[PDB]
């Protein structure tokens, strides 16, 4: 009627690379994060004691972030 | 000068061939698109 047909090089490959990137990095993207927000939120970070009389720790427990 | 009516003829094929190129290119078939959902 009015509008002419436009040419276009391809779109299905595309669409379909990106939206299969964002899903794969999503699948444990949202995980991962939900994961670090329960950690920090639910087991605490730690706190800053210092060394007691003669009582010698492993070689962890000298660290700030659980995980860690 | 001008042409020659050789290349006046092929021209004027040329006009055929283009205009029925150019009236295809403007899509109406009441739809141009169709959204899955």
């Amino acid at each position: 009627g009015k509008r002419l047909f436009i040419i276009k090089p391809s779109g299905f490959y595309d669409k379909r690379f990106l939206k299969l990137l964002r899903f794969y990095i999503l699948l444990t993207g949202i995980p991962v994060v939900i994961g670090i927000t329960l950690i920090n939120v639910f087991i605490g970070e730690a706190e800053l004691a210092e060394i007691p009389e003669g009582y010698v720790p492993e070689h962890w427990e000298y660290f700030k972030h659980p995980i860690s | 000068s001008g042409y020659t009516p050789d290349e006046k003829l092929r021209l004027q094929q040329l006009r055929e061939l283009r205009r029925r190129w150019l009236k295809d290119q403007e899509l109406s078939p009441r739809e141009p698109v169709l959204p899955p959902r």
